[PDB]
């Protein structure tokens, strides 16, 4: 409608550069106000960054300015919350400023007391109802005089409670003065309207309409404002005016903070509407759902797989992940070499799954980082980067040694895959969050690899001894001879066999010291020493290798 | 409990000992399942502080 | 609103007499009006659904993000 | 022994005999459904109680009334199959007989003015099938066993954690069924406070004063009176000698004698009995003892006339002097001296400022609704309607019984409202418990909570609907005319039907039936949920409620409940438990009379269980005699101890009475942990059927009952000779003993093939009976989706070896072989629904045209002239299924596209392309399409094809029945003609339809022939009427959603073979995942014939404190050895007698067996069929908590010519080396959840976004991005990375310009970021500005 909530004249056009009546085609016409509908031909995103306003008849007190602790309104006015509540809800009248010596500012009178005091005097007893009285009091009050009075009173008495109260009041007054705000701005005469894009009204797929509770709240507020205007224009009685003002105050409250001081407004079916206070304060609010963490493009979730099939800084990914995430790079490097005509044809060629598509994807995945995630991400090791390799089976493989880093056992969990696009992010993921660079835990200087695997138990068994059964009673020259003797199927890895171990120790400057001697050991321990490079002593592997042993 | 279990999982158990250990097993399970959230709240607080 | 109220009062007697939902053909024959008007009234007379209605039995995810944005274009057509 | 048991016999290792009868699993459901509907004039159950409590209704005038007579249940309109296919709510109409009786205003009781009666339709009520499904909108929903507390009074104590000094306080809550609860709590100031609906705390005496009670009456009812006498110089009292318990004597007690009690010493028991034997009557007590007490009654002044001293006043010297001068020498004083009593009511009276009943009513009215002036009439009416109203305040008959049992009353039946003495008795019991006499009631006790079933929920919904409709009737009757208005136009059927539909479609209890396997349906219908409306919430639940109470023995299964936030809240009802008429769970026991266990069974509740003693089922039965051990272990009051023979009261039936089926199906339950058993039960109830169902080798003894009570198999209600067998229809001839003379003795059963559910799988009914095999009542003629012959086949039996590998059994994973995939093992069938709807727009009607622009022959070769895929076509993800076009208006185009169109010169008509496509990665085959249109739109020559196909598929069973009946009638006519005359050669040559035209002699045979002709005509008319009714139902079954022209459902079927990425587990809970599929060559193998198929991980097995799968593997190895021996003996034709002897010797191996195998009475063909069935290994069974020891396992291994150790070395399929230690190998039964990697895996780069935030959506169906929470943000902050965080946050979630610039740079090969401003930040700024806050781009 030409005067509705999301009217095209106030908030701009609905479609992309199109008027209301569909007359202003030829997008060239920009900024031309129509004579029939009056719609400025602009883009659709204009409605996103603009808002409206509502002209109210009677001023309204901001609910969250006095309901929020410690009731800053009552602190600035030196009045408890019950009194300002009785004043705002039109339960009792308050004296704004009394020229006579009978009463002064901040004096409450009931219905009978007001009538008794009004029949005696006249033309000097200033008293209004709720919001108007509070606005007049905030306008007539002086901040400097009150600050001077408080500073003079604090020098005389030093009562702890009263001193702290006056100190907090002086702090609030000084902050209000230095902020440059005006006390008249506390009341509300013209309230803003939420942009139409933040409160959408689109038809659902089921042939029905999906409305918003904020639209209903704004409609209620507008209806109450129109009723108040019609009552004021027709000289409504005092009781009806008070009731309408109370209803308008309740509507403003429900629009700002729906149902926290009393009973919430009944919603559509059974549940009450949520207001902006619920969208800001609640756990499902915008802060911890669209600012800190939210949905991200170029992402995926997949199932884990149990098999190394690669090296430490590499992981196994199915063809599809890059089937759906690396397609922009596919199109880019297709336009690079020119194997495809256009992007629209390259999309169809990828949808046909040709062999050249996979041949190009193999180069797309060549040396490309990818972030793996396990929910929840408690410590730093929950976010690491690797490089994928195309395999069969549509489940992502996980590194065996990062099971203690992600704290995710192979019981059928789900891993998150993310792809960095910018060279900056790719380089900072390749350098910083690599499994080779980040090997220690952030908690202590110990290696985070404290493993499971009765496989490793069998390693420990290799590092064990046994009976003197067939195979013991020889001497071997090096670990390779023991490896050959064990692989040929001649003896076990428990034979007490002296091995000619050539051990290397670091020098005082950083060089290596070569020394060869015989060591009484077994075959498995010799194989383990062979696995150990030429940079560690032999006295550490000479004992049983358990959990703490391999950790050390 | 005053009367403990005498058998083990190798020779088998009866209904009494199984029912008397189940209410402790599920008790611990519910305890850790409810504390996995208090731990997350503590992590949230510690991240917000520092 | 008056036409909808009359149609509802007629459907109330139709369901009391027959026991089944009132068919549009019989309603149009009794109202002496074409079926197009009855169809349009039955289509328009529907209360809009709220935006915070939970999709499932659990009150975990509401209807906040369940509708796709088919108004603006996508990067594909832009490129 | 039935034929289903004769096909194959399960070796049961039962130590104790089974004397009870296995009850029906889904018994509570059907019992409640009957009690809610079945007509009962004397029973107050369901609609009867509803119309008895609501009607007769009284209006304000009281001249016209509406009385209830009875109700009538309608007939089902459509069949269950039609309601499931189309989507119509299966229900029956309801007709209630209501009488309108109008009295006269002139005559006092003149009721001869208007008396009418009529049947009114109040709406439809959804019925229940044999299984228990609720067909709502074409979906099978189920409401299941809400758990709440029984209405009554509950006394509890505060176990600290909220106090000021640390004093144990008490409270008593009244839980009603409809109304507001009352809470009587003890204030830490030793005061009794009352709360109504948790609004405001009032004194405890205001409610008593509101019931017309004075102070003296309250003091007399609560406290006791003691008489004090005075004769001008003394203070004598009638002291009872048994009241001096715990009283310090402050004077010398002298009662006509010497000093009895010394001054300073307390009163002892010996002094009590001495003074009692002395017969003390009067004691001269000093003045200090009396001065300081509280009077009981009001002593008026006979001289003046005013009140000298009122009640509840402390005594003093002047008061005693005035009372002595007035003449009151019989002072009645209360007795409050020690902990035996308490002056709490006195303090309550002192605090309470009210004086009379009027002030009490005023205070109650001010508390209930503040801000309103209190009036006498309105307050009195409110106080009478809140609690003293029958239609408003009434809990239950069970509620009244519980109230009387709590107050220790004698009668268990009373009124529905509370009286003036019930509250007084409750307060007296509460103060007695406070004094230290009673006991605090427990909440976890089953005697304090109850279950609300389908019947009670439906009754509550009907009560709400009837209250709403009676409010409407009261609104409509007080204004309308009493003569021209009919009762059919006053009552509207919209509110009741709307409430019923809301309850059956959107309530928390109404959940979709998990139809993965029949075991899931059983454990879901036999569930008990404590979440939903009426009970506690997910957040309110704490630790004290979720713990298993010792009273849950044999009632609630403690090892079957979903984990996470719903742990210990939604449990499984045990097998032998049953819900009585009061709503409490009970378990059948056996009477023990002086050690002799008889066949007498008595059901006991929790309160009745906590009083007697129960002996466990492990006691040895001495051939129907007494106990063997002198000290038998038994349980009572929550403690187990050794009792003698005469101390045994009841005995349990078996050991499976505590654990339900879904958790007791484990072969070895006592060898597993509680958490392990819970996880195994969950993995078993969430299992998925396979392609070829095979019975499990290891199992239990109650699987037959579950398979026959699941209701998915063919239930033989009569039993007889099966005549015709087919893949979809089976007929069976009922025997002459059960054949009724009225109807025909032939039963037809239609096999439901590939039924659609909300858990899409392969749901079919495969026939099992052959041609010429008779069956009896209670057999299985056809199996289901996950049921084998007489058993419930969930997964599949495969070989499993416990040994490490090169990393394929890293952490509790599953490594499989290639033969599993080659033999189609672990293969399912998925059915994905795809619905294309046709809706007309505001600018153009919607049409369906096969001709789609920009579509070649590739996509049109598999489409009909209308645009529908041929039934039987194999499609791949990306093909168009339904051709739908939309008219498009004049759309503006960019000058580039205009120049391109001018260059090419093509037409390019404005027609949208909104046709339905197959989702990516889905290559399957369409089973059958369904086209649903409204009555206005014509079928358009397309639905006619499927309609004719359905009609050809139909008219089969009806035609066969008609032909059989006609043949029987012709045989009867031939028999009558033979009995009448000699007609043998002139009947077969003549046609069958020309037998009624032959005219015989004028005798009784002519009349018989005429009667038979009339019967044939009646049968033909009945067939024609049935055909007309079927056609009418088909015609009227064209209901469509408003604003919808046509709906085309595809129901695409996909094979989805086994591939790595699926979760697999067993019954003990060995959950994992398919690591890889290695070929049969690279797998370990045995010495002779059995290569290893599955390799498990022995890492996490010994750490989870459960043997389990080890014993299962050993028993499976024994069964496989027995089966291999049977197969080897069957491959030769040596002798059938040798096979019989071997089978007998194998089945008679158990020393103490429960069931004796009878094989000598079987024939040769039966033994051959048994051997052919056991070729795949004999099914070994064992009861719950009663498993065979290791000795019996070793004996069974030795029987099948296997090593007694059960651990055999293997050979590696890669190098061929022999391992050091042998390997534990054997057959096991593996299962798998849905957990499909095709559905779990979901990734997207670009796509649809949100509206308010322009952010991607979340979910597989949504096809959107993935959530990036704050934990990953903190992890990135801990790192030195700064670009990844911002790239994921701002230019991938909301900023359209940034993401489109990045896309343009990537498609052109630039890899540039160019960050911008987040749209979510702008949204937050606008949201903050909406509140009236100024934030305007603070620059540098």
């Amino acid at each position: 409608e030409r005067d509705g909530l999301f009217c095209a004249r106030i908030f701009g056009p609905v479609k992309d550069y199109e008027c209301l009546c569909g007359k202003y085609k030829r997008l060239k016409h920009r900024g031309v106000i129509c004579e029939k509908c009056g719609v400025e031909v602009t883009q659709t995103k204009v409605r996103r960054e603009r808002m409206g306003h509502i002209e109210l008849a009677s001023p309204t007190a901001h609910i969250w300015f006095l309901k929020s602790l410690p009731s800053r309104i009552g602190l600035l006015l030196d009045m408890p919350l019950r009194d300002i509540e009785r004043v705002l809800y039109f339960e009792s009248y308050v004296v704004i400023e009394g020229g006579m010596t009978n009463l002064e500012r901040q004096q409450i009178l009931t219905e009978e007391q007001y009538l008794d005091a009004l029949e005696e005097f006249g033309d000097e007893f200033d008293a209004k109802m709720g919001a108007e009285a509070i606005q007049a009091l905030l306008k007539s009050m002086d901040l400097e005089q009150e600050c001077e009075q408080l500073r003079e009173e604090l020098n005389e008495t030093n009562s702890e409670t009263k001193r702290k109260k006056l100190t907090k009041r002086i702090k609030l007054l000084e902050a209000f003065v230095q902020s440059g705000n005006k006390p008249e701005w506390m009341i509300l005469t013209v309230l803003p309207v939420l942009p139409p894009d933040l409160r959408p009204l689109v038809p659902l797929d089921g042939g029905r309409f999906a409305t918003s509770d904020l639209n209903d709240l704004y409609r209620r507020v507008i209806n109450r404002n129109n009723r108040l205007k019609r009552l004021l224009d027709l000289a409504a009685p005092d009781i009806i005016v008070r009731n309408e003002k109370r209803m308008l105050q309740e509507a403003v409250d429900a629009l700002l903070d729906n149902g926290r001081r009393g009973r919430a407004i009944t919603g559509s079916n059974k549940r009450p509407l949520k207001s902006l206070a619920d969208m800001i304060k609640g756990k499902q609010g915008r802060f911890r759902q669209n600012l800190l963490g939210k949905r991200v493009d170029y992402s995926g979730r997949s199932v884990i797989t149990v098999g190394p099939y690669l090296r430490l800084h590499q992981c196994g990914l199915p063809k599809k992940m890059a089937l759906e995430l690396f397609k922009p790079f596919i199109y880019g490097k297709l336009e690079l070499r020119g194997l495809a005509t256009t992007i629209k044809a390259a999309k169809k060629m990828v949808e046909r799954e040709e062999a050249v598509v996979w041949d190009i994807l193999d180069e797309v995945i060549r040396e490309h980082p990818v972030l793996l995630n396990r929910a929840p991400t408690l410590h730093r090791l929950g976010i690491q980067a690797f490089e994928p390799v195309l395999i069969e089976g549509k489940a992502i493989q996980l590194h065996p040694l990062v099971c203690a880093a992600y704290n995710a056992d192979f019981d059928g969990d789900q891993m998150a895959v993310h792809v960095p696009l910018t060279l900056e992010a790719q380089l900072e993921a390749r350098a910083l969050m690599m499994s080779t660079n980040n090997i220690l835990s952030p908690a202590n200087g110990e290696p985070i690899i404290v493993p499971s695997q009765d496989v490793v138990l069998g390693l420990y068994y290799m590092t064990r001894d046994c009976v003197n059964a067939k195979g013991e009673g020889m001497v071997l020259t090096g670990p390779k001879e023991a490896e050959r003797l064990y692989r040929s199927g001649l003896a076990s890895l428990h034979a007490r066999v002296k091995v000619r171990i050539t051990e290397y120790e670091k020098d005082a400057n950083g060089e290596l010291v070569a020394k060869t001697s015989l060591k009484d050991t077994t075959v498995g321990r010799a194989i383990l020493w062979m696995i150990v490079p030429k940079g560690l002593p032999y006295s550490i592997v000479n004992q049983a290798l358990g959990k703490k042993a391999i950790s050390k | 409990i005053e009367t403990p279990i005498t058998a083990n999982f190798r020779e088998g158990l009866n209904v009494l000992q199984y029912f008397i250990s189940t209410h402790g097993a599920r008790k611990g399970l519910a305890d850790t399942a409810l504390k996995t959230a208090n731990s997350g709240y503590l992590t949230r607080r510690l991240v917000d502080v520092a | 609103i008056e036409t909808i109220n009359k149609l509802n009062r007629i459907s109330r007697q139709m369901l009391q007499e027959m026991g089944r939902e009132p068919t549009p053909e019989e309603l149009a024959e009794r109202m002496l009006m074409p079926e197009d008007k009855i169809r349009k009234v039955l289509k328009i007379a529907k209360e809009p659904i709220s935006m915070e209605t939970p999709i499932g039995d659990d009150e975990d995810s509401h209807l906040g993000d369940f509708i796709e944005d088919t108004t603006l274009e996508l990067p594909l057509d832009s490129a | 022994y039935s034929y289903t048991e004769k096909k194959r016999i399960r070796k049961d290792f039962g130590k104790r005999p089974q004397v009870l009868d296995v009850p029906y699993l889904l018994s509570i459901q059907l019992d409640s459904f009957q009690k809610f509907i079945e007509q009962d004039p004397e029973g107050q159950y369901g609609l009867e109680a509803a119309f008895r409590s609501v009607f007769p209704i009284q209006s304000y005038s009281g001249n016209s009334e509406l009385q209830y007579v009875s109700y009538r249940l309608g007939e089902p309109v459509f069949d269950v199959q039609e309601c499931q296919i189309r989507g119509v709510t299966y229900s029956a109409p309801l007709r209630v007989k209501l009488r309108l009786v109008i009295y006269e205003r002139e005559a006092p009781e003149g009721t001869v003015k208007d008396i009418k009666e009529q049947e009114v339709y109040m709406g439809e009520i959804p019925l229940m099938t044999d299984n228990g499904t609720f067909v709502i909108n074409g979906t099978e929903r189920v409401i299941v066993s809400q758990l709440h507390r029984s209405p009554g009074v509950f006394f509890d104590s505060d176990k600290g954690k909220t106090h000021s000094s640390g004093k144990v306080l008490y409270n008593a809550r009244i839980i009603p069924y409809r109304g507001s609860w009352l809470d009587f709590e003890f204030d830490p100031k030793d005061n009794l406070f009352v709360r109504i609906d948790r609004r405001r705390k009032l004194p405890a005496t205001i409610i008593l004063r509101a019931l017309n009670y004075t102070t003296e009456q309250i003091l007399d009812l609560f406290f006791e009176k003691v008489i004090f006498e005075i004769r001008d110089n003394k203070l004598q009292m009638e002291l009872v000698p048994e009241r001096l318990r715990g009283e310090t004597a402050s004077f010398d007690i002298e009662a006509n004698g010497k000093v009895y009690v010394e001054k300073g010493r307390r009163i002892t028991a010996r002094h009590i009995r001495q003074l009692e034997k002395d017969d003390v009557k009067l004691i001269e007590v000093p003045v200090e003892y009396i001065a300081g007490k509280v009077v009981a009654k009001d002593y008026i002044d006979e001289s003046t006339g005013e009140l000298i001293c009122a009640a509840n006043m402390e005594l003093s010297l002047d008061l005693l002097a005035k009372l002595s001068q007035s003449g009151h020498k019989r002072i009645e004083t209360l007795f409050t001296n020690d902990l035996d009593h308490g002056p709490y009511i006195s303090e309550t009276l002192r605090v309470d400022p009210t004086n009379d009943r009027l002030s009490a009513l005023v205070e109650i009215y001010r508390m209930m609704r503040p801000g309103e002036p209190p009036t006498r009439e309105a307050a009195e009416s409110l106080f009478e309607n809140l609690f003293f109203s029958e239609d408003r305040y009434d809990l239950s008959a069970v509620g009244r019984m519980k109230f009387n049992r709590s107050l220790l009353r004698e009668e268990i039946e009373g009124s529905g409202i509370l009286s003036k003495d019930d509250i007084i008795d409750v307060m007296k019991k509460l103060i007695d418990i406070r004094n230290g006499k009673g006991e605090v009631d427990d909440i976890d006790h089953l005697g304090n909570r109850r279950i609300r079933s389908v019947g009670e929920m439906a009754e509550n919904q009907f009560r709400v609907g009837l209250v709403r409709v009676e409010r409407a009737v009261k609104e409509r009757l007080s204004l309308g005319d009493l003569d021209t208005l009919m009762p059919q136009d006053m009552i509207n059927a919209k509110p009741i039907s709307a409430a019923v539909k809301e309850f059956f479609g959107s309530s928390q209890l109404s959940q979709f039936m998990d139809q993965n396997n029949p075991l899931s349906e059983i454990t879901h219908k036999r569930r008990i949920s404590a979440l939903g409306p009426g009970g506690l919430t997910r957040e309110r639940a704490g630790f004290e409620v979720r713990d298993v109470h010792p009273t849950h023995y044999g009632r609630v299964c403690p090892i079957e409940t979903p984990e996470g936030p719903n742990i210990g809240l939604i449990n499984s009802l045990s097998v032998y438990a049953q819900t009585n008429e009061y709503g409490f769970l009970e378990t059948p026991y056996r009477k023990v009379t002086d050690g002799v266990v008889t066949d007498e069974i008595h059901y006991l509740s929790a309160i009745e269980e906590g009083n007697y003693v129960i002996a466990q089922a492990n006691s040895n039965l001495d051939e129907e005699g007494h106990f063997v051990e002198d000290l038998v272990t038994c349980r009572s009051k929550g403690e187990s101890s050794l009792f003698s023979r005469d101390q045994v009261d009841y005995m349990d039936v078996s050991t499976q009475q505590v654990v339900s089926v879904g958790a007791s199906l484990i072969p070895f339950l006592e060898h597993d942990d509680a958490n392990r058993a819970l996880m195994g039960a969950n993995m078993q109830r969430q299992a998925v059927p396979t392609l070829r169902a095979d019975k499990p080798l290891v199992g239990t003894g109650m699987e037959r009952a579950v398979a026959v009570d699941s209701g998915v198999t063919a239930v033989a209600k009569r039993g007889g000779v099966v005549q015709y067998v087919d893949a979809s229809r089976i007929v069976i001839k009922v025997n002459e003993d059960e054949m009724y003379p009225g109807e025909a003795g032939i039963d037809i059963y239609n096999l439901t093939k590939y039924t659609r559910s909300n858990q899409n799988t392969c749901i079919n009914q495969m026939p099992c009976v052959s041609l010429g095999e008779p069956v009896e009542r209670g057999d299985v003629l056809a199996d289901g989706p996950s049921t084998d012959l007489g058993e419930l086949a969930l997964g599949q039996n495969m070989r499993v070896a416990f040994m490490p590998w090169n990393g394929y059994n890293f952490e509790d994973s599953i490594l499989v072989s290639e033969r599993v995939v080659q033999e189609d093992r672990f293969t399912t069938i998925h059915i994905q629904e795809l619905a294309c709807v046709s809706r007309d727009t505001k600018l153009g009607p919607e049409e369906i045209t096969a001709d789609i622009p920009n579509v070649g022959e590739a996509a049109l070769s598999k489409l009909d002239e209308s645009g529908i895929v041929y039934i039987g076509a194999e499609v791949t993800g990306g093909d168009i299924l339904v051709g739908k076009v939309t008219p498009k208006g004049e759309t503006q185009l960019t000058p580039e596209e205009k120049l391109l169109r001018a260059i090419f010169g093509e037409k390019a008509s404005d027609v949208k392309d909104s046709s339905l496509r197959v989702p990516n990665g889905v290559s399957g085959t369409v089973i059958d399409v369904q086209v649903f249109t409204r009555d206005g739109v014509e079928k358009d020559k397309r639905a006619l094809e499927i309609e004719e196909m359905q009609l050809k598929q139909a008219k089969k069973d009806l035609s066969e029945e008609l032909q059989i009946l006609e043949a029987g009638l012709f045989s009867r006519i031939r028999a009558v003609l033979v009995a009448g005359g000699v007609e043998a050669e002139k009947l077969d040559k003549l046609p069958r339809d020309r037998w009624l035209e032959l005219g015989l002699t004028d005798e009784e045979k002519q009349n018989q022939l005429e009667q038979l002709a009339e019967q044939y005509d009646e049968l033909k008319h009945e067939f024609e009427k049935k055909l007309e009714a079927k056609r009418r139902k088909i015609t009227q079954g064209d209901d469509l959603a408003p604003g919808v022209l046509k709906i085309v459902k595809v129901y695409l079927a996909v094979k989805r073979r086994i591939q790595p990425g699926d979760k697999m587990a067993g019954r003990h809970g060995n959950k994992g995942v398919i690591s890889k599929i290695n070929p049969i060559e690279d797998m370990p193998y045995d010495e002779n014939g059995t290569p290893v198929d599955i390799v498990l991980n022995p890492l996490g097995v010994p750490s989870r404190m459960n043997i389990g799968q080890i014993l299962e593997t050993h028993l499976g190895m024994a069964a496989k050895g027995i089966g291999d021996k049977i197969n080897a003996m069957l491959k030769q034709q040596q002798e059938v007698a040798k096979l019989r002897e071997f089978i007998q010797r194998a089945y008679d191996l158990g020393a103490d067996v429960r069931q004796k195998v009878d094989l000598s009475t079987f024939s040769d063909e039966e033994v051959m069929r048994l051997a052919e069935n056991l070729r795949k290994g004999m099914p070994i069974a064992t009861p719950v908590f009663d498993g065979a020891k290791e000795a019996e396992i070793k004996e069974l291994l030795k029987l099948g010519d296997l090593p007694t150790s059960g651990q055999i070395r293997l050979y590696d399929g890669r190098t061929g080396e022999q391992f050091e230690r042998p390997v534990t190998v054997g057959y096991m039964y593996m299962l798998k959840l849905n957990h499909l990697v095709d559905d779990k895996m979901h990734a997207r780069s670009t796509g649809s976004y949100s509206l308010v935030t322009q952010q991607p959506l979340g979910g597989k169906a949504q096809f959107g991005g993935q959530r990036f929470g704050e934990m990953e943000v903190w992890a990135l902050e801990a790192y030195g990375a700064a670009y990844t965080l911002q790239e994921m946050l701002t230019v991938k979630s909301d900023d359209v310009n940034g993401r489109t610039k990045m896309y343009k740079n990537i498609v052109d090969g630039n890899h540039q970021m160019e960050p911008g401003m987040p749209e979510s930040f702008n949204v937050l700024l606008k949201e903050i500005r909406s509140l009236g806050i100024n934030i305007e781009l603070e620059d540098e």
